[PDB]
RNA sequence: UGAAGAGUUUGAUCAUGGCUCAGAUUGAACGCUGGCGGCAGGCCUAACACAUGCAAGUCGAACGGUAACAGGAAGAAGCUUGCUUCUUUGCUGACGAGUGGCGGACGGGUGAGUAAUGUCUGGGAAACUGCCUGAUGGAGGGGGAUAACUACUGGAAACGGUAGCUAAUACCGCAUAACGUCGCAAGACCAAAGAGGGGGACCUUCGGGCCUCUUGCCAUCGGAUGUGCCCAGAUGGGAUUAGCUAGUAGGUGGGGUAACGGCUCACCUAGGCGACGAUCCCUAGCUGGUCUGAGAGGAUGACCAGCCACACUGGAACUGAGACACGGUCCAGACUCCUACGGGAGGCAGCAGUGGGGAAUAUUGCACAAUGGGCGCAAGCCUGAUGCAGCCAUGCCGCGUGUAUGAAGAAGGCCUUCGGGUUGUAAAGUACUUUCAGCGGGGAGGAAGGGAGUAAAGUUAAUACCUUUGCUCAUUGACGUUACCCGCAGAAGAAGCACCGGCUAACUCCGUGCCAGCAGCCGCGGUAAUACGGAGGGUGCAAGCGUUAAUCGGAAUUACUGGGCGUAAAGCGCACGCAGGCGGUUUGUUAAGUCAGAUGUGAAAUCCCCGGGCUCAACCUGGGAACUGCAUCUGAUACUGGC
């Protein structure tokens, strides 16, 4: 199964997360097709923290590789 | 707890003794229609053949010989019966 | 380090004021400097053919109270944008936060400065620093925390800056104990205790 | 915007040739000393061996059912006729164990083997591809097994064996079946499961006929992504290994695999491979990386990211989508453990301790709080995964140990034909300064959501299911004594180690008297020892300082950038010459090689530029760049090879 995906990305007590497509299939943060974007659960309260590739994922998505209730959710971040 | 790999054996063994058995049967069902051929020739074969092409896709929906070997039995035999004249 | 013992042997030893324990007793006379010229010859007898640029090394470290390694460091970073070592040396120490509260005023001494910046008593643009060795750029502004505002040599250290020369490229209000830095300090006027032929072949000499 | 040189052959000197020192360094070890905090890393050795406990489950919204709990359903009695007892019961909430589906090859630990079918990097053809995702088809009928239970039974047991009995989303046939099968094509053939929540009229024995949405089940053919296969360019030592080989080298016929080839067999052929080192033997995780210096170059690849191999020692491969299976099978070997004696369990190079090995490498710590994966339609359950503590100058970085005051200069110490000098603003005495640590209180956020409320003129039959918002109630914090703030606290608790004849920084006096104790080289010590031990004063760095076996620098003294052959060290005593290296010149042509232009690729970290986040930075990163490479297409047409 593709699946569009939270990889684990950050330092101890300061997790920071990307968001990679994969066959899983793969390990953790390797052997990906493409990144889409990173969390950062923080992201400082600004408009330049969190980013999202929405268009490559309206793309990969279908018809596409699959999209769980916590990765469908990045776009209320973003909001968007 | 369980470790169900610790079954599989046991249920290859079992199961040995048909799904092992029809690869003799098989290997044997080529043998049947090299001798309708000479029974023989169109007014033999075809009519033998008829009796191998339901039990190969018959084992085939099982599993086990699926993935090529079921329809490379039916092609290979298929031809030897058009090679006649 | 801090080397922690008497301070006025070392200053003696080098016939230069070194502005260690400086401030009361220490201005006009009894200081001693180049006073003891000894009862037969220099009393360089001998002594060492490095010996300049040698002790104009530590006097550069120590009049500042910059470890070696620290000014190593700094005779390679001196070097960028065509910086010169014969220049922007004496202006990277002369622009030190533990300087800067020294030109400011709020310490008597380097040392007496610098025990302000580390005891966490001083900000930069509103923001902590303990780092002494931070760099104060042309738009810094450095102030002092409330709890040391009305400290005894802090403002002791005061009535002793109105008498010393003027940093003309700062600015500076006692009251809030707040100032600014407008300009990179220039060698025209940036001046120093040392020999013009030495410090500018540093390391491997 | 970077890049010390020198010493040593002598009575002197210039060369050359070796050797040596002054600087960096490690997963280190050693000595003395050793605080506050932070970021990393932490058995390198026995691929030696493991105590005691764990590390992997889940579904009652498929199903037979029920050891218990609780409510219904049904009988028998008391006479106290209104309160209880007795005798039964999966009908139902729920669920122990049982059937049945799925998971455990998620994601860790370790280099023993292999100079490679292996890493890095670029291609090719003959195959498969569950779940995901896309389109197209299908769901009638019959029959047989079996667990749990119970009664028997092997054995001292551990551990479960057997029989009687009964059901399927367990099993096989009989049916139906596509653009699949094979062919120019008509066409024949191969399969399987329902289930759940909601819900009206008609009807009953009212534990469903029947409507409705969801999600499955069986098949055909594509995408997406992997898995299997073969090549090319890259590649440790040895020639006092020069020859090696019998599936080695080519053909003919079978079998094998999803597919290939000698892949595996049986037979015909005798070739194949070698100085570009074949054959054989020793050593060995590889590269991203790491250290060194100005770099080139050198020494080397813990951890890290990815890839390939390994699971006590060894064989076979099987299951499944996947293992050439850490917690698997059949076991065997070497073994530990149990047995009072009739046969039985297992493999810490997981998480942790421990015996041993070693100069050496951290606690049987805390926690399902966060996150992922797994099962479940979902509530929820599992998780030594994981997430965090604990310890260590082991490397790197920010920071304390006080600060102010104070002398014709003290007492005490050192040096001195004893005048004087120096330790020294140092001390005492008197005041600041509470940073760090200590100590009491307040105290985030990391934690979202399910159930209920909500909210869409939701879905529908207007509160199921399904679906949406920000908030509330109640439940969810190991880290933790959190971060941060406020106060109580008093100089209080806080400094080392090496060095001082010449090179070489700082040096004098005492004692020892060639002895003792030293030394990088020249060399020290017999009455002035700047060389030992001390003493007084200086030099150096600092929570560090130092000593060593060694690697990089100095080192152009291994020489490519960049060595040398008259003698100092190497030119063969000589003649000819095969195989190698090299070769005038006019034209065309080939395009191996060069130069030019593209499209792919050169994993992510990361250098360097540069935007965030903690002061700087280690670290987490957001965007860039480079990695001159290599392949595939295409120009120039000059030189080299070729003809």
């Amino acid at each position: 199964m593709v699946t569009i995906r939270l990889a684990r990305h950050g330092a101890k007590k300061r997790p920071f997360y990307q968001v990679v497509v994969a066959d899983s299939r793969n390990a953790r943060n390797g052997r990906f097709i493409e990144r889409v974007g990173f969390f950062n659960p923080i992201a400082s309260e600004k408009e330049e923290g969190t980013r999202l590739d929405l268009d490559r994922i309206a793309h990969w998505v279908g018809q596409g590789a699959t999209i769980s209730d916590r990765v469908a959710a990045l776009i209320k971040e973003v909001n968007k | 707890n369980i470790k169900s790999a610790k079954k599989r054996a046991i249920q290859s063994e079992k199961a040995r003794k048909h799904n092992a058995s029809r690869r003799s049967m098989m290997r044997t069902f080529i043998k049947k229609v090299y001798a309708a051929i000479e029974a023989g020739d169109k007014a033999a074969a075809q009519k033998a053949f008829n009796e191998m092409q339901p039990i190969v896709d018959r084992q085939a929906a099982k599993g086990l010989i699926h993935k090529n070997k079921a329809a490379r039995h039916k092609a290979n035999l298929t031809a030897q019966i058009n090679k006649l004249a | 380090a801090r080397y922690l013992g008497p301070k006025l042997k070392l200053s003696r030893r080098e016939g230069t004021d070194l502005f260690l324990k400086s401030g009361v007793r220490a201005i006009d006379t009894k200081c001693k400097i180049e006073q003891a010229p000894g009862q037969h010859g220099a009393r360089k007898p001998r002594l060492s053919d490095y010996g300049v640029q040698l002790r104009e090394k530590q006097k550069v470290r120590r009049i500042y109270g910059v470890l070696e390694r620290q000014f190593r460091n700094y005779y390679k970073e001196a070097a960028r944008l065509k910086g010169n070592t014969g220049e922007n040396l004496l202006a990277l120490l002369e622009g030190r936060l533990d300087n800067v509260v020294y030109r400011m005023g709020f310490g008597a001494t380097r040392a007496e400065a610098r025990q302000l910046v580390s005891h966490k008593a001083i900000m930069v643009n509103g923001r902590v620093v303990n780092i002494a060795s931070y760099q104060v750029s042309p738009n810094d502004v450095v102030s002092i925390r409330e709890k040391a505002k009305k400290q005894s040599r802090v403002k002791a250290a005061l009535e002793l800056a109105e008498q010393r020369e003027k940093p003309t490229w700062l600015e500076v209000d006692a009251g809030k104990m707040e100032g600014t830095f407008k300009r990179k300090p220039e060698r025209s006027d940036l001046s120093a205790d040392i020999n013009e032929h030495l410090i500018v072949e540093l390391y491997s000499k």
